[PDB]
C-alpha cells in the first residue's frame, strides 16, 4: 500500500525552560524585623549562609537554561524587507515592523492565553515578607530577537545557518532538499509549488484560529506559574504557624509576654520556620532539576529540529518533519511543525525480482510494483512508475531463490 | 473598619486613630548586595551590586549613613544608575553595547574598559543581513 | 568540598544547646540535666546530617544526567561517527579522542569545517529538448562560463549528463527552468 | 604554644607539661566493616574488611 497525495500541517509543541528565580533574606523572613531573633539566629549558626548559596545557584542556572536555548545564533540576521517566498507567507511569524510591539502575530496571542512577594518593576515595591522575584538577564525583547533571528536567518539560509556560515539560498530550493531527506523526489515540490504554498500558508491559518478562540494548549506554561504560586504560599502560610508557641509572631512574644516566656517560644518559632525554609529551598532545588531536563529538550529539539532536520521518529513532530519554528513564550518555547503525512493509498502487488536471462534482478531503491499492466520501481512514500531499466536494478544468482520471482524482462 | 491587609496576611493600611487619614504601610527597603570586581592580579577596586531597591533611598541612605552594613573607606563617587536589578553604585554607564562579561540583569552587563569598571547593555552578537536572491547560492 | 566544610563546620555550632562539646555539657552539668541539653545537640548534628545526605542525594541524580551524556558521547560519538547537529564539536565530525580527567572525562573531537565561499548564479530545472531535468544530487550551477553540476560542501564541477541528471516531466511547468544542452 | 589544633576544632597535638616534648594525638582506629561472602549457598566462611 503505497500512497500518492500527502497533506502539510502544523502541529504546536510546547515546552518550559526556566522557571521565575527567587531569593530570600533570613532576616526579614525568620525574624521579622526583631532585634532577639538575630540573636538568637547567630547561635544556631551561619545557614543562612549556605541558603543563599543555593537559591543563587538555581537562580544562575535560570539564566544558562535561557541562554542555552536561544543564543545558538552567532549573527543577529535583520529581518528581511519582502515576507513572501514564493508563495509563501511568513508574515504572521516574522515580526511586523509597523507594531510597536518587536513580536510576531503569533506571540502576541501567546502571551495574551498565559494572562505576595516584593519586585521591582518603573514602580518598584517591597513586601514585609523577604520574597523578591528577580528580574531575568534577557529580557522578553532580546528573547523576540532571538526567534526573529531564527526565522529570518533560516528563511534565507536553511540549514547552512546551522552548518555553518549563514550561505544564500532560495527557500523553494530549500525545501526541495528538505524532500530530498524523506526520500521524496525533487518533483514532488516543483511540481506541486502551488499547493504546497497553499496549504502551508492556511496551514498557519489554522493555529490562528485556533488560538484567538481557545486555550489550554499551553497548558505546561500555565502550571509553572502554578508551581512558583503554590511554593511561594505555603512559604507564606507557614509564616501563620504556631509551632508550640502560643502565637506565630515574634513580637508579641517579643512584647506582650514575659523575658522567660519569650526565649521559651522565640526559640520555638526560629527552628519552626528554618526548616520550614529548608524544605522550600529543597523543593525549589528538585523543580529545577525537572527544568534543567526539559530546557535539554529544548536545546536540543533547538539544535536538531530547527538547524538540521531530524532523522529520528515522532520526535519535533508527529510523522516527517521538514522545518521547526521557534518562538518566544512567557517562561518558555512554542514550537511549529511542518510535518510530512502521506495519505490515500492504494493496493498494488509486489513481488522480489525479475526472471530473465534465468538471472535474479536486484533493486536498488524501493520494490517492484505490478500496475494491473506493466512492472516498474517505486518509493513507499508517494506513487512514482519509474521503469526497470539497465541501472535502476542490477544483478546476482539464478532465478527462483527468491519466491515468487517475476518472468519479466529487464528493459 | 479600623485597618487594612494586603493580599497577604500583614497589614499595610491603616485608618488614622488621631486624624481619621487613610495611610499606607509599606516596609522599609532592603535587599541583597552583590560585588563586581576584575580579580586582583587585575586590580584592587571593586563596584557593587544593591539588589530590588529604589535608588531615591538608596543613595541617600549612603550619605546620612543609614545602612547596615557600613563601610570604613567608601564613597559612590556620583554614579547611581538604576536597573531593574537595583541600584548600581560604582561603576561608569556607558552607552554603547558589547558582550557580556560579569552580568546584573534586566540586559545589563559589567565589565573592565579604560582603566575603569562600566556597565552598558547587552550586544546580542554581530549584526548582519542576507539577501533573498531569487536566483543565488 | 564546601559540602563538607557546610558539615565541619557544624560541629562547632551551639545549637541552641549549653555548649558545643560534649565534654563541657556533661562536665558542668549533672547527668539529669545533662542528657536533656546533650539531646538538642545530637538532634542538631543529626539534622544537619540527613541534610547532608539529601544535598549528595540530588547531586548525585545531577550526574546520571551527565553520565548518561558520556555514555552516549563516548558510544556514539568516538564508537562510530555523529550525524548530528553540533553534537561531538562544532561542523562536520569525523573522529574523536577521549581523554580520561579526574572525576570526568576529556574529549577531542575532529571536526570538517568549510570555507572560502563564493556566489554564483543558480537554476532548479533545465529545457532539454522538450522536457525539464532535475539534479539528482546538486544543484545547477552557472560561473558565467558554462553550466555543470556541484555538491553542497566543496565547488567542482560536473558535466550534466543524464548519468547524473534526474530525468523526468515535461518542459515550461517548473519555476525556473533555463535552456541548456544536456549531454 | 602549648597545643596545635588542625583545620577543624580539634586539638591534633600537643606539647608535654612535664617535658615538653610536642606529641601528635590520633584517633586510635574506626572505620566501617563490610562482609564479603560468597553467598550462603555456597560456602559458610566469610571475609571481613
Ligand atoms: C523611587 O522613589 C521616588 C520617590 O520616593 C519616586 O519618584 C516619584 O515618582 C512619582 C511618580 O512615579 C512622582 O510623582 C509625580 O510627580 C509629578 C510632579 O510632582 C506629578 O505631576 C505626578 O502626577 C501625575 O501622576 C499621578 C499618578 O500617576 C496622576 O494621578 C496625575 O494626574 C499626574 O498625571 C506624580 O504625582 C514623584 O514626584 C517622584 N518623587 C521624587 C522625589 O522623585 C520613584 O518613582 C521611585 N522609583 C521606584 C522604581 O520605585
Ligand atoms: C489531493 O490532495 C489535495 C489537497 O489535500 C486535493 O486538492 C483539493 O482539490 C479540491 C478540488 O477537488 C480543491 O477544491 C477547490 O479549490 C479551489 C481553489 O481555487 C476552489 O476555487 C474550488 O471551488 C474548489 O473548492 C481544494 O481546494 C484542494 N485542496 C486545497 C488544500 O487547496 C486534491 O483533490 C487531492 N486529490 C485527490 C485525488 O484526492
Ligand atoms: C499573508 O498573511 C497576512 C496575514 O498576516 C495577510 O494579511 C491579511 O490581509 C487581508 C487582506 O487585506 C486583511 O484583511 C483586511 O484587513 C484590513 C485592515 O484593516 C481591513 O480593513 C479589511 O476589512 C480586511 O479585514 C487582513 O487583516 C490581513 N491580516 C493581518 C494580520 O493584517 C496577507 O494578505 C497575506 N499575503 C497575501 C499575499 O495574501
Ligand atoms: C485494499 O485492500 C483491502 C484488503 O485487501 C481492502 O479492504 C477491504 O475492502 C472490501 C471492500 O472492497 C471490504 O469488504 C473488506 O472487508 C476490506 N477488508 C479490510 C481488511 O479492510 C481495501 O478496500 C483496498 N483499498 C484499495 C484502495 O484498493
Ligand atoms: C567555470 O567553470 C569551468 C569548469 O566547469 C571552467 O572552465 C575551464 O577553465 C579552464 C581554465 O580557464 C580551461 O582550461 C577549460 O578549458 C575550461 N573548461 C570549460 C568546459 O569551459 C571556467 O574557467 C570557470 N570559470 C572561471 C571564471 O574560472
Ligand atoms: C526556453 O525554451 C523554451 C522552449 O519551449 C521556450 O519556449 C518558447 O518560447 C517562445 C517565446 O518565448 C515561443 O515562441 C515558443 O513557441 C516556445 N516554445 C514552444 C515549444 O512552444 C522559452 O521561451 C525559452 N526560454 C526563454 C527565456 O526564452
Ligand atoms: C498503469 O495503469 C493505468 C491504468 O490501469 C494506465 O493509465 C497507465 O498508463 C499505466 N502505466 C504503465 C506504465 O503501464
Ligand atoms: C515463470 O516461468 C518459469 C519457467 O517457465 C515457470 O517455472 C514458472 O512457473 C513461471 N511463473 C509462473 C507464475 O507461472
Ligand atoms: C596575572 O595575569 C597575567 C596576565 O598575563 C599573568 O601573566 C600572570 O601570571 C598573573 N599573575 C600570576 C601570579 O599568575
Ligand atoms: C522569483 O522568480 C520567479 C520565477 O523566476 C518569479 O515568478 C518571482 O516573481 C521572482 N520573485 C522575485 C522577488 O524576484
Ligand atoms: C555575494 O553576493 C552578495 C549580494 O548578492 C554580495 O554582497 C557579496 O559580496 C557576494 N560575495 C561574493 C564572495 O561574491
Ligand atoms: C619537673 O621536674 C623534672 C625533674 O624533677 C624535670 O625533668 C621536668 O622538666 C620538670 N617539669 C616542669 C614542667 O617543670
Ligand atoms: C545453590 O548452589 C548450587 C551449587 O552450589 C547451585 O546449583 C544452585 O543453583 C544455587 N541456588 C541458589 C538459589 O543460589
Amino acid at each position: 500500500a503505497i500512497p500518492t497525495n500527502f497533506s502539510i500541517s502544523i502541529t504546536t509543541e510546547v515546552m518550559p525552560v526556566s522557571m521565575a528565580k527567587t531569593s530570600v533574606d533570613c532576616n526579614m523572613y525568620i525574624c521579622g524585623d526583631s532585634t532577639e531573633c538575630a540573636n538568637l539566629l547567630l547561635q544556631y549558626g551561619s545557614f543562612c549562609t549556605q541558603l543563599n548559596r543555593a537559591l543563587s545557584g538555581i537562580a544562575a542556572e535560570q539564566d544558562r537554561n535561557t541562554r542555552e536555548v536561544f543564543a545558538q545564533v552567532k549573527q543577529m540576521y535583520k529581518t528581511p524587507t519582502l515576507k513572501y517566498f514564493g508563495g509563501f507567507n511568513f508574515s504572521q511569524i516574522l515580526p511586523d515592523p509597523l507594531k510597536p510591539t518587536k513580536r510576531s502575530f503569533i506571540e502576541d496571542l501567546l502571551f495574551n492565553k498565559v494572562t505576595q512577594y516584593g519586585e521591582c518593576l518603573l514602580i518598584c515595591a517591597q513586601k514585609f515578607n523577604g520574597l523578591t522575584v528577580l528580574p531575568p538577564l534577557l529580557t522578553d525583547d532580546m528573547i523576540a530577537a532571538y526567534t526573529a533571528a531564527l526565522v529570518s536567518g533560516t528563511a534565507t539560509a536553511g540549514w547552512t545557518f546551522g552548518a555553518g556560515a549563514a550561505l544564500q539560498i532560495p527557500f523553494a530550493m530549500q525545501m526541495a532538499y528538505r524532500f530530498n531527506g524523506i526520500g521524496v523526489t525533487q518533483n514532488v515540490l516543483y511540481e506541486n509549488q502551488k499547493q504546497i504554498a497553499n496549504q502551508f500558508n492556511k496551514a498557519i491559518s489554522q493555529i490562528q484560529e485556533s488560538l484567538t478562540t481557545t486555550s489550554t494548549a499551553l497548558g505546561k506554561l500555565q502550571d509553572v506559574v502554578n508551581q512558583n504560586a503554590q511554593a511561594l504560599n505555603t512559604l507564606v502560610k507557614q509564616l501563620s504557624s504556631n509551632f508550640g508557641a502560643i502565637s506565630s509572631v515574634l513580637n508579641d512574644i517579643l512584647s506582650r509576654l514575659d523575658p522567660p516566656e519569650a526565649e521559651v517560644q522565640i526559640d520555638r518559632l526560629i527552628t519552626g520556620r528554618l526548616q520550614s525554609l529548608q524544605t522550600y529551598v529543597t523543593q525549589q532545588l528538585i523543580r529545577a532539576a525537572e527544568i534543567r531536563a526539559s530546557a535539554n529538550l529544548a536545546a536540543t529539539k533547538m539544535s536538531e529540529c530547527v538547524l538540521g532536520q531530524s532523522k529520528r521518529v515522532d520526535f519535533c513532530g508527529k510523522g516527517y518533519h521538514l522545518m521547526s519554528f521557534p518562538q518566544a513564550a512567557p517562561h518558555g518555547v512554542v514550537f511549529l511543525h511542518v510535518t510530512y503525512v502521506p495519505s490515500q493509498e492504494r493496493n498494488f502487488t509486489t513481488a522480489p525480482a525479475i526472471c530473465h536471462e534465468g538471472k535474479a534482478y536486484f533493486p536498488r531503491e524501493g520494490v517492484f510494483v505490478f500496475n494491473g499492466t506493466s512492472w516498474f520501481i517505486t518509493q513507499r512514500n508517494f506513487f512514482s512508475p519509474q521503469i526497470i531499466t539497465t541501472d535502476n536494478t542490477f544483478v546476482s544468482g539464478n532465478c527462483d531463490v527468491v519466491i515468487g520471482i517475476i518472468n519479466n524482462t529487464v528493459y | 473598619q479600623q485597618f487594612g491587609r494586603d493580599v497577604s496576611d500583614f497589614t499595610d493600611s491603616v485608618r488614622d486613630p488621631k486624624t481619621s487619614e487613610i495611610l499606607d504601610i509599606s516596609p522599609c527597603a532592603f535587599g541583597g548586595v552583590s560585588v563586581i570586581t576584575p580579580g586582583t592580579n587585575a586590580s584592587s577596586e571593586v563596584a557593587v551590586l544593591y539588589q530590588d531597591v529604589n535608588c531615591t533611598d538608596v543613595s541617600t541612605a549612603i550619605h546620612a549613613d543609614q545602612l547596615t552594613p557600613a563601610w570604613r573607606i567608601y564613597s559612590t563617587g556620583n554614579n547611581v544608575f538604576q536597573t531593574q536589578a537595583g541600584c548600581l553604585i560604582g561603576a561608569e554607564h556607558v552607552d554603547t553595547s558589547y558582550e557580556c562579561d560579569i552580568p546584573i540583569g534586566a540586559g545589563i552587563c559589567a565589565s573592565y574598559h579604560t582603566k575603569s569598571i562600566v556597565a552598558y547593555t547587552m550586544s546580542l552578537g554581530a549584526d548582519s543581513s542576507i539577501a533573498y536572491s531569487n536566483n543565488t547560492i
